């Protein structure tokens, strides 16, 4: 709980930040809103091999806006 | 069974924002909320007896 | 449903809800 108690301290200098994290979390949907989806990169999307390139297919296709990757190596 | 889109009617709390979730059609009993005992219904009494996908 | 449904509850204010 206390990770995300720094939100309400942030808050102060960006008036925007709470809601910004509400409509990621879709709790405070709006009519013209989006939500956080999940795309596993498989054998089959190997294909693409970069970050950009993979900016590039999502964008183009589906209009679909990437923020970050997890990853998951073997050590 | 189908699903309908739709807002919940009973929110638990006054300040709540209503969003579609794939609703029920029927209103579901308070009984076949349960797992343990299986009610004159669908008679599960674990949750591998039903077969849930996914 | 889709659309009419949407904007309503957006635009709904506080004594709206509560009513």
């Amino acid at each position: 709980i206390s990770m995300l108690d720094t939100l309400l301290y942030q808050s102060f200098v960006k008036d925007y930040m709470i809601t910004i994290t509400r409509l990621l979390l879709g709790l405070d949907t709006t009519p013209g809103s989006g939500y956080l989806c999940a795309m596993k990169i498989t054998e089959d999307d190997l294909w693409i091999r970069t970050y950009g390139r993979l900016f590039q297919k999502l964008c183009s296709s589906s209009a679909e806006i990437p923020i970050g990757i997890y990853r998951t190596e073997s050590h | 069974v189908e699903y309908v889109k739709g807002y919940p009617p009973n929110s638990p709390y006054i300040g709540s924002s209503p969003t579609l979730c794939h609703l029920l059609p029927e209103k579901a009993p308070f009984c076949c909320l349960r797992l343990d005992k299986g009610c004159k219904h669908n008679s599960f009494e674990d949750a591998k007896a039903y077969g849930f996908k996914n | 449903w889709i659309s009419q449904q949407r904007l309503s509850l957006y635009r709904r204010s506080e004594r709206q809800e509560l009513s």
